[PDB]
């Protein structure tokens, strides 16, 4: 169960916000400058790393499901969130975020507003 | 390239990891003389000269000698690949005995020489297929029915409910009440017909008493069906009485409680905090769940058991005959899952016991 995937190594190394998009059975890091703009036809994974006073880190994993995102993507997102949690010693809290029914917290991360945009990368099947 | 294989009681789902569906599906049956053996349709067609057997009883592998035949047929006959050239992912029933898990692994490496393998639980894959980590699944195939609650990725063995009631039982029941009506359905050939009827016309009744009252009064609920020889027959109140047995097991003379009831009991037997999410994510899997108005009749029955202010939501995707398989197809295709495999090297090192540590 030990994952050697580069993004897991970079996963939660310091406080901040980290985003990935599911792309044909693989996590790919979104450009820092495109954070907040989501393709409604794809599935994403979001990791919020918060600095605890005890010196340790807090983790909250949110997997976002676009309306038009394919089943391979929705399934991948969920499995990847289950994997990232284990990788970070089961410490993270798993959150399922659907398009339009996001939790206050998840909406709260984006300061300049969360935007949707139609389209998205193809399915892996 | 990876291969996925869902070993059901009645049917064997199998294909390539990356496909949106299994390339091969057939009956989990092995026939030998009363080459030297037949599997699947070959066996059924030549049922008169062969002694048929089921190598999986209630989702548990009983006959290992025959189970090997099932797999041989899966590799060479159906899918047509070299087992030793492809990593093979298998599936199991929830609460699978330690012994099975090992014996299962052994066979793949020793008697088949696969380069890598893995064994995940069916119900879990179904949940992953719905794009969910936490939730309670209701997998009901031909052999058995289960209630597998899952939280943040992993199942909860203590809250698992098993039920010896499934497709085959409903088929057999249909035969009884349809004969009592007037027709005659007893032989092995006549069962297959009754099974076709089950899958085509049967449906779950929102309010049972109101349908029995509406059946007795008009004939707007009746349907016709053409047999193979030609003769036509009408099917009345037994459209919805057959699948009703799932909610009221007493119908076939059982002691067990309803599927809606077992679901509740399961959820109740979990931690108080995670109760809300199990109620809010009821995924349905397996084949004997494909009745029309099933997600509706459940949705109604559970809301009546659970608190008034509780949010409920039943899920039954159109592809729930293959949910299990599809979940695995996605899992086997992941880039991260390249490390999760059990390689031959690791099997030689540790032997069959390695399965217990690598796979949950
Ligand atoms: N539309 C339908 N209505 C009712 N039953 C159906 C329908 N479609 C399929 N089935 C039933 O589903 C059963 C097979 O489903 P499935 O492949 O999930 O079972 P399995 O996994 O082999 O059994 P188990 O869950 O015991 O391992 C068959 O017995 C069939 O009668
Ligand atoms: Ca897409
Ligand atoms: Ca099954």
């Amino acid at each position: 169960m030990v994952v050697e995937h580069p993004e897991f190594l970079k996963a939660g190394k310091e406080p901040g916000l980290q985003i990935w998009r599911v792309e044909k059975f693989d996590l790919v890091p979104v450009p820092t400058n495109l954070y907040g703009d989501f393709f409604t036809g794809d599935a994403y994974v979001i990791l919020k790393t918060v600095q605890l006073r005890n010196g340790n880190l807090q983790y909250d994993l949110h997997y976002w499901l676009g309306n038009e995102c394919s089943q391979d993507e929705s399934g991948a997102a969920a499995i990847f969130t289950v994997q990232l949690d284990d990788y970070l010693n089961g410490r993270a809290v798993q959150h399922r975020e659907v398009q339009g029914f996001e939790s206050a917290t998840f909406l709260g991360y984006f300061k300049s507003g969360l935007k949707y945009k139609k389209g998205g990368v193809a399915s892996g099947f | 390239t990876a291969l996925v294989c869902d070993n059901g009681s009645g049917l064997v789902k199998a294909g390539f990891a990356g496909d949106d569906a299994p390339r091969a599906v057939f009956p989990s049956i092995v026939g030998r003389p009363r080459k030297d053996s037949y599997v699947g349709d070959e066996a059924q067609s030549k049922r008169g000269i062969l002694t048929l057997k089921y190598p999986i009883e209630h989702g548990i592998i009983t006959n290992w000698d025959d189970m090997e035949k099932i797999w041989h047929h899966t590799f060479y006959n159906e899918l047509r690949v070299a087992p030793e050239e492809h990593p093979t992912l298998l599936t199991e029933a929830p609460l699978n005995p330690k012994a099975n898990r090992e014996k299962m692994t052994q066979i793949m490496f020793e008697t088949f020489n696969v380069p890598a393998m893995y064994v995940a639980i069916q119900a879990v894959l179904s949940l992953y297929a719905s794009g969910r980590t936490t939730g309670i699944v209701l997998d009901s195939g031909d052999g058995v029915t289960h209630n597998v609650p899952i939280y943040e990725g992993y199942a909860l063995p203590h809250a698992i409910m098993r039920l010896d009631l499934a497709g085959r039982d409903l088929t057999d029941y249909l035969m009884k009440i349809l004969t009592e009506r007037g027709y005659s359905f007893v032989t092995t050939a006549e069962r297959e017909i009754v099974r076709d009827i089950k899958e085509k016309l049967c449906y779950v009744a929102l309010d049972f008493e109101n349908e029995m009252a509406t059946a007795a009064s008009s004939s707007s609920l009746e349907k016709s069906y053409e047999l193979p020889d030609g003769q036509v027959i009408t099917i009345g109140n037994e459209r919805f009485r057959c699948p009703e047995t799932l909610f009221q097991p007493s119908f076939i003379g059982m002691e067990s409680a309803g599927i809606h009831e077992t679901t509740y009991n399961s959820i109740m037997k979990c931690d108080i905090d995670i109760r809300k999410d199990l109620y809010a994510n009821n995924v349905m899997s397996g084949g004997t769940t494909m009745y029309p108005g099933i997600a509706d009749r459940m949705q109604k029955e559970i809301t009546a058991l659970a608190p008034s202010t509780m949010k409920i939501k039943i899920i039954a995707p159109p592809e729930r005959k293959y949910s299990v398989w599809i979940g695995g197809s996605i899992l086997a295709s992941l880039s991260t899952f390249q490390q999760m495999w059990i390689t031959k090297q690791e099997y030689d090192e540790a032997g069959p016991s390695i399965v217990h540590r690598k796979c949950f």
